[PDB]
Order: C-alpha cells, then structure tokens, then sequence
C-alpha cells in the first residue's frame, strides 16, 4: 500500500512565454544628423570706410 | 563680367555704365574702397584691375 518507483518518463516539457520580433525600421532620430550652422539670408555690411 | 567685377569691391566703387548694348564696368569713386582683396579669389579678374 505504499509508493514505488514507476517507470522513468520517456521525455520532457519545458514550457516558456516568448513574444516575438518585429520589422526592422531603424527610426535613428527625431531631426537627425547634426543640421549644419548657415548663412542669415542678405545679411548686408553693417560697416563702411570714412571718405 | 562687369557685375562680378562690382561685387568684388565695396559696391559704390565700380560704377557698371551701358556705354553700349553691352555692360562696361567704370571705376565711379576709388575712396569709398575697402581694402578687402576679393578680386584676388576671383582668378580671371586678379589680372585686369
């Protein structure tokens, strides 16, 4: 009436939760890159000679 | 050639007439000049003024 040893299990089931990959976008920035210093549109001399 | 000419120098100094219906350029007011030298980086024009 007691328990005994039964027959060894014929295999295993390991059980996991994984979600999966999306789509590669590679949205790097919101404004990207470095923006480059620029000229103020005319601008004009703001200087003269004497004479 | 002539406006290229009178945008190298302080802009009162080459006075751009039309003599004709071509464009000549014409040294108006030597004084009012700056000395700045950018007729030089032109490299067509360093040898006409």
């Amino acid at each position: 009436g007691g328990l005994t040893c039964a027959s060894a299990p014929q295999g295993t089931l390991r059980i996991l939760e994984g979600p999966q990959q999306s789509l590669s976008g590679s949205p790097l920035q919101p404004i990207p890159a470095s923006p480059p210093p620029q000229i103020p549109p005319g601008l004009r001399p703001r200087f003269c000679a004497f004479g | 050639a002539a406006e290229e000419l009178s945008r190298c120098f302080s802009p009162g100094v080459i006075e751009v007439q039309e003599v004709q219906g071509k464009k000549v350029a014409r040294v108006a007011n030597p004084r009012l000049d700056t000395f700045s030298r950018e007729i030089f980086r032109n490299e067509k024009l360093k040898k006409v003024v």
